[PDB]
DNA sequence: CATCCGTGAGTC
């Protein structure tokens, strides 16, 4: 997943692991 | 001043062209030729002469050579004339329409200068024309075109 | 040699300017002819006396102007300037 | 012709309408009439197409940079709302279809239509009047369409092969109707090399003569030919009684015949056989196969190899400088000419590397769109960009747009990009200006007379003397003399005249004195002739547009200024140098000239040049 | 409206007009009636033949003008129709100075040359020529490796058989404005058949034929359609 | 226009403006991209036009500091270790010190790999720095990119001239009838729906206690009732449709923060700002040909690309010295036909349909007394008809407009709304269009790739694959590489994967392209949603792998190859297209260029004033404008005739135009131009 | 050089069935099974809602109390129902559902000589005190007929034009079987994939599909 | 040869 805040639909997601901040 | 007025006409076609030469632009040296052509259409006043030429004044060399053609039967001292050359900005300013040259720069000052020289407008140009909403003194409106009669030929006849 | 020329591109305009000195001189040549013909066809209900009628057939519904250019064509026309 | 909406073209000819719905009684007068129009009564749809038979319109395309920016149209009403426009005069509109539009205007009086359908018309405007080159050719898909059919490959199948053994000669065929016949059941490819029996096509000039001694080739005589079933399909197009071309259509190659065929055969003839030329471009644009994939987009085999290489002879430029023994005008001077050397060899890597399959490069090398430098950002590497001073930046951008760009390259050529964007909308602005200029200087210019008669010209240079001996063709040949008209017959050594006075000179013109050894003709220029107003026909020679003489009248002035300003906008000198240059200012450079010819006293000191000239004659 | 069918001429082809087909239909018919009059349309053709003075390609035949390609070419432009299927057998021998033509062929029973006029062979004095040809039926088109075996091994050639009497055939499909609807569509169609059989007839034969194809869908209901 | 469009507009970043600087005054250094505007700047996003440069939109995780700076986020690194403590940064502060690129790879602790990393500098100034030497390091890849701009998938695939385009072309998005979220993603279609407000939110968590097509009710746990309404086809500021709908059914347990209900462009809580469409890439027929695109009739069968445009017309009535202006049904000389579709106060019926030239509220005002034309008293005597005072004054639908009348707002100074002096009644008649896509509209995706459709042929004629689906959209090939934006072919291959699904081969272990690859990626269902985040996301390397991964269809078979190309069938010849076919799905927006408003045309209407020419523009049924420009190219023709048409009686000869319109509707000839009024106005102002 | 008249075979599922025909000419089967294809997907006679009607709905655009969707959607949602008439001319149906629940098109009440084949299908969930009165007109046509023509027949205010989607084919495509073995042994084979809405077979779908091209082919043999 | 004022700086 890659926003996993609100309540959404699940979108998976390419990536290196982005846990900064929220934007 | 010296090579004369020919070699200035050649050298500038191709420096000018050697530009559009250089990022693959193709111009037939024709076209650049006539603007350059109209850049040396008027010399200046060394000597005034008998002449009403202003010493230090920029005139036609059909004005020069026709008015020193007047005054030379007239027996006065005709005006020295050096050739001269002009940025097309401006020899446009220097045309003979007042109408024309405030249409295009420098309006409040075409006028100011205008209107002391009691200058008169001969409406015969393009830009004159357009303006004034004549038909335009070229292609399908010079007279030359412009009256023609068509008739049938004698052969052709009401059936 | 060539296909059938279509449309506006009738009568074909190499063969126009042949029987004329330049393209500028064709333009008003045809259109005062087009003139005349238009003359014709409002006078000729109330008006004698009007320039001669189509030298060629009239095609259904064909623009006064595809008339003049046609009989242009034709050679039927005399040429003054 | 051109598509104008149903809906346009009602209210531009409504009292047209108007006028034939109270003739036909479909209205009773002129104010019901006007009342059918506006409730767009079903009727109306009928008479309106009565209406516009044969009555020519304008389309406007702005920026209007030269003259072919507003053409005639016949025309042709058509369902939607949108204008529909020729693929071919997209060329002298500049006009592409990312939402552009048009203005249009309908002549009335029956000169202004004269005027539209005779002088304005497209089909008539198919040359450039700035160069006298096709505008109105083949230019993307048709291109790479045509450039498909006429390639020749070498193991396609159904190709010609010679009879051995048991077995006969295999690929020949009687006709085209017959190799049609076999493509069709799947035997013989439309691009291979065969031989075939021909019955409506002109042999080449050289082989005509050998096969019948030009006895005048006609309509049913045969001969064999040994080129592709594609190759034969595009010459049927030319079509009779012009010479078969067996070559591979490239631009340049149908730019040369187009030309041709403005010279010789008339008006009518090119836009038609152009149409069809059109027509064949599309359908084999479509059966092409000319597609984008990111297989087809390949990253160079060497890619990392070749650029560690001068990474490494990056490395030892950087240590040189660390010693401080280069300077720092020098070093980044020499960085460089390091990674412009590495592009280029990236390029090399790709061209070799890519098979003439490849669609990528099969469009660059056609001529049909797009640059090789293109290829190269794309699946080699983008290279150095532009600082904003202007200079080019010492780090290069390694990655190409297909591996993806790093963060900090896209940074800083997206600087470069928008600066550019900046500096072509200044250009235009500026090049808008100069054509106002010019337009207003030589607007008392026009075509009065038919001849000055004066035998006064000035000498162009035909071409360069070889040092081994034979020629060279002047590179200034195209541009300075092929529209000229003849001021004095041109003589050779003998005293047979190649070329009379009054004379325009033309393609083989030129080679008739190309062959006969002279390299200086005298011709007639606007310059020298002098008349009262304006100019004469006669000096100026031969139209662009026309392939003819110019007739008397034409506004030459005003085309000229056109001609010079519309590509104004392809400038780096550049475009100041051509400002500077028509408005006659004492120049940046200002390098000095010689005021008496002598022999040169070259004196030079450290601090400063200078020269002093002893007169070859006396002089001081 | 029912369509219409229309005929412009010349004496060995001529074009068709068809309008106003219902919009889409000019494509659904184009390139379908192409392929039918090019390949569904049968007659006779030369599959092989045998010369007398040869034992291989490359030389020409003593006496004659032309190579021994040139002369296969003109073989396969001859116009023939035979009555049997099965494969006959015709000689034309010819010899002295003059030419050769198709009148000079010797042709089986029910067995018709349409183009007796047509050039083959120029061959000089002391010009020998004996030729066996060997004629079958078919349709379409046939490659000439496919006909590798059927003549005798002793100079035996293998040719390109153009069985089909329709030659060549193109199509345009433009739009034809019926009422307010400007989508209708109009079909052109340009077709040049052999001396053999009229263009006006080889359509016919050609529409007659895709009609029993289309039966087969239309006979398990016959349900509905208008015109 | 869209819900994005006003979320960008919020965010911009002007030059211009009183205290700043004008156009003419900015030189070319104000424009272009400064280095300190990483991370608090985009140096994408910006208009094409005169104000390039001097407009921008402030980058995603900037803010504002108290003083009128920018600051930004960055993560602090105590000594090659990464720490989640963030502080933000200013330009000048910034420069002081060290930073590292946000993709330098990071130990699970969080300590670097490489001694020397990718360090920003100063000045724009870039070196490998030892690891000893890190201050800070970057928060997010797209850390410098803004809202609208971190919406392009493979951003780094495209040149930044395009992707400039792609950014600014997505704010011209229209709302569609209803909007589907794209196949491919980048993640920020998410946070930008919630925060445009154009969606609803839940404030309180709680359970859906009612739902209908007008309202959500929502009871929290505390016992309170919060009551979300629905915007129903309201008009935006620029006649777009806002219309919203319920997600949520009737008693489904919600969070707080959670999307109950989305606008016009969203599909769940996400920017819906197109459609998915089945692509091919290549050239057809040349209905394509420079930009231009053909469609499958599909999409106007099935409303894919259809839109609503609502207008808002408005009149008064107000108190003139003849009297007053009063809105009534009864208008002089009209049928009854005409006026059918009113009601008893002259106001048209909402449902009613209304067509350009129709009536939709009579008005009358009183003329003058001025004497009556005695050609026209005579003519009044003969029928006996006498005349009335009140001339016609009525509000007709403009050249153009049509649609439903969808409701009526009216003011009455008699109902004691409040109105400005010398208004008595004002009529708002509001009239939705439901316009289908059809040629000439502008369409675009997110890669700068633009155009208008060139045609629109049957479903039957367009290029499908082996198992007969029909492709929606056909785009030319030739106008790929030469905008350097193949980031569009990407989204083509992955937008494929994501229709059909995959799955990884994880027999003999897990494959070492795929290594890198998330685990939940490993193995996709048909129709999937995917992210590829600006700056990270999907290589070549995963995509080529994920392309030979593609499941078949129902029948049992793969439909493209790892090319990611497939075989077509010609709709029109039947025969199959010799080469493979790049084909996938893409996504394409509708732009707000419609030619239904771009059209426009006029023979003879309204005139200047004072220059007696005529008026400019479609709202005033203005004609073209005939420049400088263009009388340089008739002269250059040289076809007076034409030329003095144009600026005489076409344009300002006050007696000309109106005996041209009388010599035309005669079927005469055109008479000869007269003088035009233009330059007798110059004439006196001279004077 | 074999001749044989040609078979049309058939290898069956429910929605959708494979033909087989064979043996073709070389190269003919391609565009043979196209023009097939053609004349399905565009002129195939179907059956669908041209106009409907609701108690307080007056045009397209609002909102029933106490329903779910809003009159748009509920449209868009009846566009893919799918039903089939014999009477050419235009017919009535109704759907009257009231209080809490679902709504169907099984509430559909069809007349005489009207069926629905897709019960199952979600028209509005209609909450609590929420009352939906219909009334669907369904005509008989072909291919694609857009709503905007309706409204200017003569229809009341009350009525609101919906697109019609008479087409009943699904999805047609084609393979060729081509035996290119060298000998006299060269010919094709087709198979026609014919899907349908289940509103007709796939049979009866080839059927009226030849019943036309027939027709259509029957002017070429006509003499002149 | 270098300053101060006024006038220019593409179209739709
Ligand atoms: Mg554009
Ligand atoms: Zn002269």
């Amino acid at each position: 997943s890659n926003n996993s805040v609100p309540g959404a639909p699940n979108r998976v997601s390419f990536a290196k692991l982005r846990e900064p901040l929220e934007v | 001043r010296v090579q004369g007025p020919r070699e200035v006409q050649i050298h500038l076609v191709r420096e000018v062209q050697e530009v559009y030469r250089a990022q693959g632009v193709s111009i037939h040296d024709k076209h650049i030729e006539v603007i350059v052509r109209q850049m040396l259409r008027r010399v200046t006043i060394i000597d005034s002469g008998s002449t009403e030429f202003l010493p230090g004044s920029l005139i036609d060399r059909a004005e020069f050579e026709a008015e020193n053609r007047r005054v030379v039967a007239e027996g006065g001292e005709p005006a020295a004339g050096r050739p001269v050359l002009m940025g097309i900005t401006k020899a446009s300013l220097a045309t003979d329409s007042w109408l024309s040259a405030a249409s295009f720069q420098e309006t409040t000052r075409v006028l100011t200068d205008a209107a002391i020289n009691c200058r008169s407008d001969k409406l015969n140009g393009l830009k004159e024309n357009v303006i004034i909403g004549k038909l335009i003194p070229a292609g399908t409106g010079i007279n030359r075109y412009r009256n023609i009669a068509v008739q049938p030929t004698e052969e052709a006849r009401a059936a | 040699g060539y296909d059938t020329p279509l449309g506006i591109t009738n009568p074909p305009i190499d063969e126009l300017l042949d029987r004329v000195s330049s393209k500028y001189a064709l333009v008003i040549y045809a259109a005062k002819r087009a003139r005349q013909i238009n003359d014709y066809y409002n006078q000729l209900g109330e008006g004698i006396l009007e320039y001669v009628g189509p030298l060629v057939e009239p095609g259904l519904q064909e623009k006064p102007l595809s008339i003049a250019l046609r009989e242009i064509h034709a050679d039927l026309l005399e040429h003054t300037e | 012709q051109c598509g104008l909406p149903k809906l346009m073209a009602l209210e531009l000819f409504k009292p047209f309408v108007m006028k034939r719905l109270v003739d036909l009684n479909h209205a009773q007068n002129i104010k019901s009439a006007k009342r059918m129009v506006e409730r767009q009564r079903p009727q109306v749809w009928d008479v309106l197409e009565e209406v516009i038979a044969e009555h020519p319109v304008l389309l406007n395309r702005a920026p209007t940079l030269h003259r072919l920016g507003i053409q005639a149209f016949e025309p042709m009403l058509v369902e939607g709302k949108a204008i529909q426009l020729h693929p071919l005069v997209c060329e002298a509109f500049n006009a592409d279809f990312d939402g552009d539009q048009m203005a249009v205007h309908l002549p009335l009086s029956a000169e202004a239509q004269a005027e539209a359908r005779i002088l304005m018309l497209s089909s008539n405007n198919i040359l450039s009047p700035a160069s006298g080159r096709p505008l109105a050719m083949p230019r993307l898909d048709m291109v790479t369409g045509l450039y498909y059919l006429t390639t020749e490959v070498p193991g396609d199948t159904g190709e010609y092969q010679p009879a051995s053994g048991d077995h006969p000669e295999t690929g020949v065929y009687s006709s085209p109707a017959e190799a049609i016949m076999a493509a069709d059941r799947g035997v013989l490819s439309v691009r291979a090399k065969i031989k075939v029996r021909l019955t409506q096509l002109r042999p080449p000039v050289e082989i005509e003569a050998e096969l019948f001694g030009h006895s005048g080739w006609q309509p049913g005589d045969a001969w064999m030919a040994e080129t592709t079933l594609g190759r034969v399909m595009f010459n049927e197009l030319l079509p009779l009684g012009y010479p078969f071309v067996n070559k591979q259509m490239h631009k340049k190659v149908q730019a040369a015949i187009i030309n041709d065929l403005a010279e010789r055969y008339p008006m009518i003839v090119v836009a038609q056989t152009v149409d069809k030329l059109k027509d064949a471009g599309f359908y084999w644009a479509t059966r092409s196969g000319v597609t984008v994939s990111m297989a087809d987009v390949l990253v160079p085999p060497r890619k990392k190899e070749i650029l560690d290489h001068y990474e490494e002879r990056a490395d030892k430029v950087e240590k040189q400088f660390q010693r401080g023994a280069l300077n720092h005008d020098e070093r980044n001077e020499a960085l460089v000419e390091i990674w412009k050397e590495a592009t280029d060899e990236v390029g090399q890597a790709l061209r070799e590397h890519y098979p003439d399959d490849n669609p990528i490069i099969t469009i660059v090398d056609s001529g049909a769109t797009g640059n090789f430098t293109q290829t190269r950002t794309l699946a080699g590497m983008k290279g150095l960009v532009t600082n904003p001073k202007g200079e080019f930046i010492p780090r290069p951008v390694k990655s190409s747009f297909r591996e993806g760009l790093t963060v900090l390259e896209y940074f800083i050529n997206t600087h470069g990009a928008r600066k550019g964007l900046a500096d072509t909308a200044l250009r235009t602005a500026d090049s808008g200006y100069l054509t106002r200029r010019l337009v207003d200087v030589s607007q008392d210019v026009i075509v009065r007379e038919h001849d000055c008669q004066t035998e006064r010209g000035i000498v162009v240079e035909l071409a360069e003397r070889a040092p081994d001996g034979t020629l060279i063709r002047d590179p200034y040949i195209e541009t300075s003399a092929y529209a000229r008209t003849l001021g004095t017959d041109a003589v050779d050594e003998a005293g047979n005249v190649i070329v009379e006075r009054g004379q325009d000179l033309g393609d083989p013109e030129i080679d008739a004195l190309l062959a006969a050894g002279i390299t200086q003709v005298k011709v007639r220029s606007v310059l020298t002739c002098a008349t009262s107003t304006g100019v004469c026909a006669t000096c100026y020679g031969r139209s662009m547009a026309t392939g003819k003489l110019v007739d008397i009248g034409e506004a030459v002035g005003i085309v000229a200024a056109q001609s010079i300003g519309e590509p104004g906008t392809q400038l780096t000198g550049g475009l100041p140098r051509v400002q500077e240059l028509f408005e006659a200012r004492v120049p940046r450079g200002k390098a000095p000239i010689a005021d008496v010819t002598g022999r040169v006293r070259l004196e030079d000191g450290e601090r400063f040049y200078k020269i002093t000239i002893v007169p070859d004659d006396g002089g001081e | 409206r029912p369509t219409l069918s229309e005929d412009v001429l010349t004496d060995n082809r001529s074009q068709f007009v068809i309008e106003p087909l219902e919009p889409g239909f000019g494509y659904t018919l184009g390139n379908s009636l192409r392929r039918t009059l090019l390949s569904s349309i049968p007659g006779a053709a030369v599959t092989s033949i045998r010369i007398d003075g040869v034992l291989h390609e490359f030389t020409t035949v003593p006496g004659v003008k032309e190579d021994v390609t040139e002369i296969i070419l003109n073989l396969k432009s001859l116009v023939v129709s035979s009555e049997e299927d099965e494969p006959v057998t015709m000689y034309l021998r010819k010899q002295g100075p003059g030419e050769v033509t198709a009148g000079d062929i010797v042709p089986p029973a029910g067995v018709t040359v349409h183009n007796p006029g047509m050039h083959i062979a120029t061959l000089n004095d002391k010009g020998k020529l004996e030729v066996e040809l060997v004629v079958e039926r078919g349709r379409g088109y046939v490659p000439a490796v496919q006909n590798r075996a059927s003549g005798a091994e002793i100079g035996r050639i293998p040719v390109d058989s153009i069985y089909s009497p329709v030659l060549k055939v193109t199509y345009k499909v433009d739009a034809t404005r019926v009422e307010q609807r400007t989508d209708f569509d109009k079909l052109i169609l340009d077709v040049e058949t052999k001396n053999s059989i009229s263009p006006r007839d080889a359509l016919a034969s050609a529409g007659k034929t895709l009609v029993e194809l289309f039966g087969l869908a239309r006979e398990l209901n016959v349900e509905a359609e208008g015109i | 226009n869209n819900p994005l469009s006003g979320l960008t507009h919020k965010r911009r970043l002007s030059a211009l403006g009183p205290g700043g600087l004008s156009r003419e005054r900015a030189g070319l250094e104000v424009r272009d991209v400064h280095p300190s505007h990483y991370g608090r700047m985009c140096p994408i996003e910006t208009p094409e036009g005169p104000n390039i440069g001097l407009i921008g939109s402030l980058s995603v995780y900037a803010r504002v500091n108290p003083f009128g700076f920018i600051e930004t986020p960055y993560r602090k690194v105590v000594d090659g270790v990464v720490s989640d403590e963030i502080v933000y940064l200013t330009a000048d502060e910034e420069d002081r010190h060290v930073v590292a690129q946000a993709n330098s790879p990071i130990d699970a602790d969080g300590r670097f790999v490489e001694p020397r990393v990718l360090v920003r500098r100063k000045a724009g100034e870039v070196e490998y720095v030892p690891s000893s030497e890190v201050d800070y390091m970057d928060v997010s890849p797209r850390q410098m990119v803004s809202v609208a701009t971190a919406m392009i998938p493979f951003l780094e695939h495209d040149d930044a001239n395009r992707a400039l385009m792609g950014a600014n072309m997505q704010r011209q998005a229209v709302p569609l009838v209803r909007s589907e979220a794209p196949l491919v993603g980048t993640g920020m279609e998410l946070r930008a729906a919630i925060d445009a407000g154009d969606v609803v939110v839940a404030e309180e968590s709680g359970v859906i206690e009612e739902v209908s097509a007008d309202y959500i009710t929502v009871m929290h746990d505390n016992g309170t009732r919060r009551t979300y309404r629905m915007r129903k086809f309201a008009r935006s500021n620029h006649g777009t449709c806002a219309n919203q709908c319920p997600i949520v059914d009737a008693g489904d347990r919600v969070e707080a923060g959670q999307v109950i209900a989305d606008g016009p462009c969203t599909d769940d809580g996400e920017m819906a700002l197109g459609k998915n469409l089945l692509v091919a890439i290549m050239p057809w027929e040349g209905h394509n040909y420079e930009d231009a695109i053909i469609l499958s009739n599909r999409l106007v069968e099935e409303d894919v690309l259809t839109s609503i445009h609502i207008e808002e017309h408005e009149i008064d009535a107000r108190d003139t010295k003849l009297g007053a202006e009063e809105i009534t049904r009864d208008i002089p000389n009209i049928s009854d036909e005409v006026l059918a579709d009113l009601d008893e106060r002259g106001i048209v019926r909402i449902g009613a349909e209304v067509r350009d030239g129709d009536i939709l509220v009579g008005k009358v005002t009183p003329k003058g007394e001025t004497e009556l034309t005695p050609e026209e008293r005579l003519l009044r005597a003969i029928f006996g008809e006498k005349a009335r005072e009140v001339r016609d004054t009525s509000l007709k639908v403009p050249h153009g407009e049509s649609g439903k009348v969808i409701g009526i707002r009216v003011f009455s100074r008699e109902d004691e709304d409040e109105l400005p002096a010398g208004v008595n009644e004002l009529v708002r008649v509001y009239v939705a269009q439901k316009r289908k896509i059809s040629d000439g509209d502008k369409l675009a995706g997110r890669h700068g790739n633009k155009g208008v459709i060139g045609k629109i042929l049957p479903v039957e004629d367009m290029p499908f694959l082996a198992d007969g689906t029909p492709v929606d959209i056909i785009l030319n090939t030739h106008g790929v590489p030469r905008r350097m934006n193949i980031g569009q072919i990407l989204e083509t291959h992955l937008g494929w994967c994501a229709h059909s699904g995959w799955k990884v081969d994880a027999a003999k272990g897990v494959p070492d392209w795929a290594a890198r690859l998330p685990d939940e990626l490993l193995e996709a269902q048909p129709n999937a949603i995917v992210s590829t985040p600006v700056f990270d996301g999907a290589q070549e390397a995963e995509l080529q792998g994920l392309l030979s991964c593609t499941l078949p269809n129902r029948d049992g078979d793969v439909l493209v190859d790892a090319d990611g190309k497939a075989m077509l069938f010609d709709g029109r010849s039947g025969e199959p297209f010799p080469y493979p076919v790049t084909v996938g799905y893409m996504y394409i927006m509708k732009l707000h260029h419609l030619v239904d408003d771009k059209i426009h045309a006029r023979s003879t209407g309204p005139y200047s004033m004072i220059t007696q020419q005529p008026l400019g523009g479609k709202a005033q049924f203005g004609g073209q404008r005939f420049g400088e420009m263009e009388c340089w190219a008739m002269q250059a023709y040289g076809a007076a005739y034409t030329l003095q048409e144009l600026l005489t009686i076409k344009s300002d000869d006050t007696v000309g135009r109106v005996k041209v319109y009388e010599a035309i509707v005669k079927g005469e000839n055109i008479p000869e131009p007269g003088i035009p009024e233009s330059f007798k106005v110059l004439l006196k102002e001279l004077q």
